[PDB]
């Protein structure tokens, strides 16, 4: 009727804020446990371990040693 | 059948690789007659029909020169 | 020794030109707001055009600093401080004297609530933010970095539009000043061996294989708090969502671009042994912020924050195409560099266009907008296809060029990296559709305005400068080449 | 409908009939052809046949770019 | 006359000249790498 | 009929850029910011189009498929 | 002010630079850098030449490149091995 | 179009976001054993080995199988 401000609807709105606030509802839980320890180590892990394999074919394709790193 | 068009010709020629084989002086004259007629298929019927019983008797060739080995398949098979 | 330029037009009186203008605003009464705001206008307009003539003689031959002045400190002359760009910081330069006038233009409505504070402190980051990019030296370049922190504090607190503002800025300076504490220590242990922070005498030392990976940490301390890369990324979607419109714009457009800028112009030529070392490590990181930080902005219901997310996956990329150490690695992280520069900060401009009539930021109130609003639809359309990199826009050029740079030294890395083209598409035209399709919600918004003159005319220097760079990118890459080469080649002689 | 008689846009909206949308045709089609003569004057240039065409060609009337190409031995 | 001749010569007009930016380049390394031993012997100095 | 009937919109739709039009015979007043910023456009393009096509092409490119030439031309002619 | 006309350089290597110890002479090691970045430059200047030649040579030879164009490629591909900052070192 | 539906009772979590009839982990089921059939048919045509039955013998150009017409040494 008034305005071009959005009518706000409350569930929405909790919703939203819900969103923004997850940190507070973070429990070392098994689950998250496990996500952590799969996507949040050993994952990255597994790509350096595979970039670096990548320039030692590459090396050993040169008949060149393995360059060293890190 | 032995090769009569030389590697001159069937290079001026701009014959496709594939088509140099020993049928290709006779692909020449085809080639002509299909780009001066527009590649009509009522058009450079004599030609066609030429060139096309060449390469059947070079496929025809093969046929029988297969048939010759597989009947030695056989003789080793049936002396083992 | 004074390295006093021929030039007229030089980079001291560009420095100079927005303090002026702070300084004649300081005395001009709150009720002059239309004398405020012109001067403020003209002011940064003055320094872009200068930035325009900065960018006509320069000489894209050379490898050396051009332009170089210096600026003492002391009379005993021990310790004097150089000014001086090349061919990867003069876009820069220009972006920055590009996208202030923009923030003063986009609160040109409300500036008789914003006040002359306000316009100052843009002028006060532009001054900061040309004087950073200018630096050829770390210290200064440390001073001149950690001193934009205040106005940009500011700028969230004051103008922000709710109380989560107030941990917004808090985080950002915190964050910041962390990593600006240890790029100090870095600059501090460099002095002990050398006696000097001057860039050009750094770039003729020789460091010690491991005096260069404690150096390289240091450094990579400051710089991936900076670019952001993961895991200390969490502070930019909070700032550069809770900040206003402008202060976005300049978050996102420039500040990021400080942690690349310092990547490109003090760790990989200082420490090329050290920069060898940790390129496995760098690709790592890179990769999965691309993944993980593409596949959490897919998933993201807040139209800021899923535009600000979509900046960490970009200066990722931007981080394996300069750790890639060829040309096409180092073009293309550059090139992606100014090309987000104006690609986010025309997203982050929609969305306040949004914002300053409806006052949410949660997709599901909008929809349908298309119907109502059908020339902001099309340059939301526009800079979303940007945003994905679509060839013909300035972006993909870029993305493009990294993903070459990238494949010729390690293909795995080239191919994690490739991903970003189908989840960068997605989240794009999910937000796009969400956005702009669909029916309308009468009982949210049912009240509509589409952009007025000043909106439309903010927009079009954006449209322009993508396209161009989109379909002529030769204008920027043949100005660059001479500085990238020498940049690739620097510690190796054969 | 209602409101979209408010709306502008380039592509004119729903049902879109302008009055003098003829003589606005014949103006859009006087511009198209005034656009495509530099195109075509740069087109003609721009054209590279390294090889003479079997008849004559329309092309040959204004591009004079023909059989050029045969010393690429000096090509830069 | 023509805009663009009167175009040329003022561009290279604004630019530096190379020689010279490229020779005070030399005066400052040169400078700098026999310079950088005064000041580190203050710092040596004796506090007793 | 839809090609020999004339349409019935005798203005368009909607206002470009949602301005209503000025009083008859009046003109648009134009905001404070639009003569700085269009001086500034026109100054961007008279600068960027004259300056970039008038300055000398000095990138390394150039200079050196001028040197390739001319090595690929001493070496070819000479043995 | 700039003459005009093209950029101008020294052909030959600095002479002060050492390869054994290359952080002795610092300006001979900037000017060495410098030197070998616009040697790089000259020979892809040197593979884009001859990527043209090959260009033509296919274009203008048809389904005969392969037999006409093999002295042009084989020299496009050698000028490739380690051009530029590619995948090749030295 | 008509009326959208305003929110009366919260949100799930996952309400951004939110193959009738089958099951998932049985559609998984057919669909590999649709692809089965076709890894059935490829083990078909090894068992087959029909390039073992060809009957004619391999083509030969001539001039060395064009030797230098595909790029060989002159
Ligand atoms: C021989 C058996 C071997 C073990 C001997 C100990 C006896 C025993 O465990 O009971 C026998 C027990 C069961 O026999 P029983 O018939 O019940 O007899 C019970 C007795 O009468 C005994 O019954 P009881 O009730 O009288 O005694 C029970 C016993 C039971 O002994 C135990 O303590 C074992 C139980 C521990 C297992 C813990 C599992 C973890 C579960 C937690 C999950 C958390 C996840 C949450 C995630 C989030 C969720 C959403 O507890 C004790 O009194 C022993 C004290 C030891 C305390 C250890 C920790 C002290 C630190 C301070 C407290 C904690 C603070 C934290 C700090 C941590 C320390 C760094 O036997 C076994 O379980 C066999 C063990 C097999 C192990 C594998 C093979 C071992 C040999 C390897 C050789 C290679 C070389
Ligand atoms: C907070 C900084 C970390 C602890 C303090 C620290 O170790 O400081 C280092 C700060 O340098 C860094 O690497 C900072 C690490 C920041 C990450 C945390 C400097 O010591 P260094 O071991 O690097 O120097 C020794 C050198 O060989 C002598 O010349
Ligand atoms: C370079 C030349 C490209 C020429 C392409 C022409 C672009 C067409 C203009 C945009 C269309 C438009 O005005 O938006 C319409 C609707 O807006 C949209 O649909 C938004 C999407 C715009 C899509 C334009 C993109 C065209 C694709 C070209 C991409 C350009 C190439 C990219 C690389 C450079 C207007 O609404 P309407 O008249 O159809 O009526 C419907 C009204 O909303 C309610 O009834
Ligand atoms: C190769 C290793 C590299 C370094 C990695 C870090 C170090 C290694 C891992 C350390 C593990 C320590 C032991 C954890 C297991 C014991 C669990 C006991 C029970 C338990 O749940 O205790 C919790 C303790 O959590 C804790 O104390 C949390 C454990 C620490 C987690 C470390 C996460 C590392 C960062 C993740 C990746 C980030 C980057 C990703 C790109 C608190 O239980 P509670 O009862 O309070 O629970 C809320 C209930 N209301
Ligand atoms: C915050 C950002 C910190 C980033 C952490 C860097 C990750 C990689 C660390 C490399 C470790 C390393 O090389 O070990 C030593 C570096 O000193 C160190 O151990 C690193 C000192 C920095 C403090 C610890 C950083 C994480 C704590 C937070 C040198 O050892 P080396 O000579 O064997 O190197 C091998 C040369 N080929
Ligand atoms: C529809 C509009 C599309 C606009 C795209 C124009 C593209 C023209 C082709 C390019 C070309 O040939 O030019 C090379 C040409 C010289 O080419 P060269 O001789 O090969 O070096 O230079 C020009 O003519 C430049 C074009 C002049 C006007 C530029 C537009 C300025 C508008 C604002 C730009 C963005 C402002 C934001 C700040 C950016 C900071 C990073
Ligand atoms: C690799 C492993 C694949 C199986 C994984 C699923 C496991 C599972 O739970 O399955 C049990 C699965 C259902 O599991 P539930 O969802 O736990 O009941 O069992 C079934 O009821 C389905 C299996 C039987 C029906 C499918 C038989 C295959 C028909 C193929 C016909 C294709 C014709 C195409 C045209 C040819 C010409």
């Amino acid at each position: 009727g008034g305005g071009m401000e959005t009518n706000k609807n409350k569930f929405i709105e909790d919703w939203g804020s819900a969103r923004e606030n997850l940190e507070h509802n973070f429990r070392w839980t098994r689950r998250n446990f496990a996500l952590i320890g799969i996507f949040g180590i050993a994952l990255p892990i597994i790509v350096y371990k595979g970039i670096v394999k990548d320039f030692h074919m590459q090396d050993e394709d040169a008949g060149r040693p393995h360059r060293k790193f890190l | 059948k032995k090769m009569i068009a030389t590697q001159e010709e069937m290079s001026a020629a701009k014959i496709a690789l594939g088509s140099r084989d020993m049928c290709a002086h006779l692909l020449i004259p085809l080639n002509k007659c299909r780009q001066a007629e527009f590649y009509l298929p009522w058009k450079c019927e004599d030609e066609r029909h030429v060139y096309e019983k060449c390469e059947y008797e070079l496929v025809m060739e093969r046929m029988l020169a297969m048939k010759k080995i597989r009947e030695e398949e056989a003789l080793a098979k049936q002396n083992k | 020794l004074e390295h006093f330029c021929e030039c007229y037009f030089n980079l001291s009186g560009l420095i100079l030109c927005p303090v002026l203008g702070s300084i004649i605003l300081l005395f001009i009464p709150n009720s002059r707001i239309r004398l405020i705001r012109l001067i403020g206008l003209c002011a940064s307009l003055i320094t872009f055009l200068y930035s325009l003539v900065l960018w006509i003689q320069f000489d894209s031959s050379t490898a050396k600093f051009q332009f170089v002045e210096s600026l003492r400190w002391l009379p005993y002359e021990n310790i004097n401080f150089y000014l001086g760009i090349d061919g990867i910081s003069l876009f820069f330069v220009i972006l920055t004297t590009f996208l202030i006038p923009i923030c003063i233009l986009v609160g040109w409505s409300g500036m008789r609530s914003y006040g002359k504070e306000y316009i100052i402190a843009f002028l006060i980051c532009e001054f900061l933010m040309i004087a950073v990019f200018c630096m050829l030296d770390l210290l200064l370049f440390y001073v001149f970095f950690e001193s934009v922190l205040i106005p940009m504090f500011i700028i969230i607190g004051v103008w922000g539009s709710r109380q989560r503002k107030i941990k917004a800025a808090y985080q950002f300076f915190l964050y910041t000043l962390l990593g600006s504490l240890f790029m100090l220590l870095a600059i501090l242990l460099i002095l002990f061996q050398t006696g000097t922070t001057d860039l050009q005498i750094l770039l003729t030392t020789e460091f010690s294989e491991r005096r260069q990976i404690f150096l390289w940490i240091a450094f990579f301390a400051s710089f991936a708090v900076k670019v952001p890369m993961v895991p200390v990324h969490i502070w930019l979607p909070e700032a550069h969502v809770e900040a206003p419109t402008a202060g976005s714009v300049i978050l996102a457009g420039i500040l990021l671009k400080f942690g690349t800028y310092g990547f490109l112009r003090f760790s990989i030529p200082m420490f090329p042994e050290a920069t060898l070392c940790f390129t496995p490590f760098i690709y790592t990181l890179s990769a999965i912020a691309i993944i993980y930080t593409s596949l959490t902005t897919l998933r993201q219901i807040d139209l800021k924050k899923i535009i600000a997310y979509s900046s960490v996956a970009h200066m990722n990329l931007v981080t394996i195409g300069m750790f890639s150490l060829n040309i096409q690695g180092i073009g293309g992280s550059i090139l992606l560099m100014l090309s987000h520069g104006l690609v986010s900060s025309a997203l982050f401009l929609c969305v306040g266009v949004l914002y300053d009539r409806h006052k949410t930021r949660l997709v599901r109130y909008y929809g349908g907008l298309v119907s109502t609003m059908p020339n902001f639809s099309t340059i939301f359309f526009f800079f979303t296809l940007a945003n994905m990199s679509l060839p013909g826009t300035s972006s993909f050029i870029g993305e493009f060029l990294i993903l070459v740079g990238a494949f010729q030294r390690n293909s795995l890395v080239a191919t994690l990296a490739a991903l970003g083209m189908i989840l960068g598409a997605a989240y794009s035209l999910w937000l796009y559709n969400r956005v702009v399709s669909g029916n309308l919600k009468p009982d949210f918004l049912h009240k509509f305005s589409d952009l007025n003159g000043r909106e439309v005319f903010i927009f079009i220097p954006f449209l322009v400068g993508l396209v161009w760079m989109g379909v002529y990118p030769k204008v920027f890459l043949d100005c660059m080449h001479t500085s990238v080469s020498n940049l690739v080649q620097h510690g190796k002689f054969h | 409908g209602d409101f979209r008689a408010k709306v502008w846009s380039m592509t004119g909206g729903p049902n879109c009939r302008p009055k003098h949308w003829r003589r606005n045709t014949a103006i859009a089609m006087f511009g198209v052809f005034l656009v495509c003569i530099p195109i075509a004057k740069l087109s003609a240039k721009l054209e590279q046949r390294p090889h003479m065409p079997v008849r004559p060609i329309p092309s040959q009337i204004w591009c004079k770019n023909f059989g050029t190409k045969d010393d690429y031995e000096k090509e830069h | 006359g023509f805009i663009m001749e009167f175009a040329e010569n003022l561009v290279l007009r604004l630019m530096e000249n190379p020689e010279e930016r490229d020779r005070k380049a030399r005066e400052h390394i040169y400078e700098m790498h026999e310079r950088c031993k005064k000041i580190k012997e203050m710092w040596a100095l004796p506090i007793r | 009929s839809r090609w020999a009937t004339p349409g019935h919109e005798e203005r368009p739709k909607g206002y470009f850029m949602n301005r209503t039009p000025p009083a008859p015979g009046q003109s648009r007043k134009w905001e404070d910011w639009e003569l700085p910023c269009y001086i500034t456009s026109f100054l961007t393009i008279v600068i960027l189009g004259v300056g970039l096509n008038a300055k000398p092409d000095l990138s390394i490119e150039t200079w050196a498929h001028q040197k390739a030439l001319e090595r690929l031309e001493m070496e070819k002619l000479a043995t | 002010g700039r003459k005009k006309g093209l950029p101008e350089f020294e052909e030959s290597a600095p002479d002060g630079f050492d390869p054994e110890n290359p952080y002795k002479d610092p300006v001979a090691m900037v000017e060495m850098r410098e030197h070998i970045v616009r040697e790089k430059w000259i020979q892809i200047e040197k593979a884009k030449i001859l990527r043209e030649k090959v260009k033509w040579c296919y274009r203008v030879e048809g389904v005969n490149h392969y037999q006409k164009c093999r002295h042009l490629v084989q020299q496009y591909l050698d000028s490739t091995r380690g051009v530029g900052w590619g995948k090749d070192h030295r | 179009v008509g009326k959208h539906i305003v929110p009366d009772k919260p949100l799930s979590v996952n309400d951004e976001l939110m193959a009738d009839t089958v099951g998932k982990y049985e559609a998984l089921a057919w669909l590999s054993g649709g692809l089965g059939f076709f890894v059935g048919l490829g083990l078909l045509a090894v068992l087959n080995d029909k390039a073992s039955k060809v009957p004619f013998t391999p083509r030969v150009y001539p001039y060395d199988n064009l030797r230098v017409e595909l790029g060989g040494e002159p």
